[PDB]
């Protein structure tokens, strides 16, 4: 019981050209070399998710937009928020996002 | 557990 959803807003007037403020990296199974999806790497400490608030590094994606990514390679989901992000996201001034980590 | 192959994207 060391796991919970995190559904956050962040707002990127600003950020639209950084795109954000973060960096994502994504796993692959040992065995299985499938995607295990994309890890908050490292929040720019001054962009709209670090502005957000709600935004910490080791945070995995579920969600970005309205868009899971769980149906979709680490590259391609961190690509498919990064359009979300600068496109979807951006053209309101904020990208919906939901990503899940650990009790720790 | 990655393949030593992993790789970061700022957004």
């Amino acid at each position: 019981g060391t796991r919970e959803f995190l559904t956050f807003e962040v707002p990127l007037n600003d950020s639209g050209s950084a795109g954000l403020g973060v960096s994502v990296k994504g796993n692959r199974s040992k065995e299985n070399h499938a995607d295990l999806g994309i890890f908050v790497k490292s929040i720019i400490n001054g962009g709209a998710a670090s502005k957000d608030g709600r935004l910490r590094v080791n945070d995995q994606l579920i969600a970005v937009n309205g868009e899971s990514l769980l149906g979709k390679a680490n590259q391609e989901a961190m690509e498919t928020l990064r359009r979300s992000m600068s496109t979807e996201g951006n053209k309101r001034g904020m990208i919906q996002l939901i990503v899940a980590r650990r009790i720790s | 557990d990655e393949d030593q192959h992993s790789q970061i994207t700022k957004v």
